[PDB]
């Protein structure tokens, strides 16, 4: 099995620098380029620039000249990315994709699950959940504001409502983080039944119920 | 051997 | 500094039907590569050398192009096409890519179900003031969302946020979310959530 297994999320301060790595396996480590490639939140894809351990040779673009710089461990087969003077415009995430040196009709055949960066001057805040309270079937929903960093656990009823539910991907409020969650029941269910939206945040060691109360 | 590299040519 | 010009950044196909989509170079390249993506999971490489398939691609994907415009062909649809397909060039350094092409599932029309909800009593307890609009379950995903205020529309403190497509139902949802202060809140009295998608305008409203 060929892998290239990358470096968990980093949270770094504006101005700072962070070192990721990608860990390769499966192949013989000296016969393949490891190109590196950023995307900011889904967006298009962007080559920074490439690392040959077979001669130790290295490619940058222009634009990540002053910004990346790329080495090698060849006793650990592991590749290195450091980015330097970091503001938000690195917040993204990179990935790492391998090439074979000495065939034409390489292509980038196994690709890394992706390092997600995020740079941030935030502290960590916890969430403010507020319950969102209003036909054969009704719709409820709780607005989870001013949270960092991410990410947010949304459930509703302790998992137990999976279907009818649309959780949505938070914004930026200044340095701050606001996310939506709507879920749908029958109109006989609720209010009989009472409907509790339940947030977590790891970051902040927190858990909160909210009773949807009419 | 190929006699072709990608880091040589690109390079 | 080759600028890659993917069309349509946008495009929905039934299973079953033909799928074209281009990729145009700002200058000649001598080969185009295309990788999909799909949410929340690393890019896969799809053709290589402006035609070949790479391993594990059904038959029904092909490449096409030379010089300047690059295209990539879908025979028949399958709903597990459905992703985020980009070019890329290695004849110019820097190695460049397009914007992509995003290709959806198609489905009946849809019109949203919306609904709106006033600030919590914990919110104004605190001081702050948010009214939130969800429109759920509608279908294109070309859609616009205006907030009215005792007759007047407000564009200021509002934030919207979008739903993937739903891999159950095929369907969009989006998010509105205006931000007042709870002493501009409780100035007003009528507050309306009107979304078009287009001459009929679903308007859901309530008042303090």
């Amino acid at each position: 099995k060929v892998q290239l297994q990358q470096s968990g999320a980093e949270l770094v301060k504006p101005g700072a620098s962070v070192k990721l790595s990608c860990k390769a396996s499966g192949y013989t480590f000296t016969e393949y380029i490891i190109h590196w490639v950023k995307q900011k939140s889904g967006q298009g894809l962007e080559w920074i620039g490439w690392f040959y351990p077979g001669s130790g040779n290295i490619k940058y673009n222009e634009k990540f000249k002053d910004k990346a710089t790329l080495t090698a461990d060849k006793s650990s087969s592991t590749v290195y990315m450091e980015l330097s003077r970091l503001t938000s415009e690195d917040s993204a995430v990179y990935f790492c994709a391998r090439h074979e040196d000495r065939n034409y009709y390489s292509y980038w055949d196994y690709w890394g699950q992706g390092t997600t960066l995020t740079v941030s001057s935030a502290k960590t805040t916890p969430p403010s959940v507020y319950p969102l309270a209003p036909n054969s079937m009704v719709t409820l929903g709780c607005l989870v504001k001013g949270y960092f960093p991410e990410p947010v656990t949304v459930t509703w009823n302790s998992g137990s409502l999976s279907s009818g539910v649309h959780t949505f991907p938070a914004v930026l409020q200044s340095d701050l983080y606001t996310l939506s969650s709507s879920v749908t029941v029958p109109s006989s269910t609720w209010p009989s039944e009472t409907v509790t939206c339940n947030v977590a945040h790891p970051a902040s060691s927190t858990k909160v119920d909210k009773k949807i109360v009419p | 051997d190929s006699y072709f590299s990608w880091s040589d040519w690109w390079s | 500094q080759i600028v890659l010009t993917q069309s349509p950044a946008l495009m929905s196909a039934s299973p079953g039907e033909k799928v074209t989509m281009t990729c145009s170079a700002s200058s000649s390249v001598s080969n185009m590569y295309w990788y999909q993506q799909k949410p929340r999971s690393s890019p896969k490489p799809w053709i290589y050398l402006t035609s070949n398939l790479a391993s594990g691609v059904p038959a029904r994907f092909s490449g096409s192009g030379s010089g300047t415009s690059y295209s990539l062909t879908i025979s028949s649809m399958e709903a597990e096409d459905a992703a985020t397909y980009y070019c890329q060039q290695w004849s110019s350094n820097p190695l460049t890519f397009g914007a992509g092409t995003k290709l959806e599932l198609k489905r009946a029309d849809a019109a949203p179900t919306v609904s709106i909800f006033p600030p919590s009593s914990e919110q104004l307890t605190s001081g702050g003031a948010s009214v939130v609009c969800f429109l759920n379950n509608f279908y294109p995903k070309d859609i616009n969302v205006k907030w009215k205020i005792d007759g007047s529309e407000r564009q200021n403190g509002v934030l919207n946020s979008w739903t993937d497509q739903d891999s159950k139902d095929s369907t969009y949802s989006m998010s509105s979310t205006l931000t007042l202060t709870k002493d501009e809140y409780e100035r007003h009295n009528s507050y309306t959530c009107e979304a078009t998608h287009s001459t009929s305008p679903i308007v859901k409203s309530f008042n303090r």
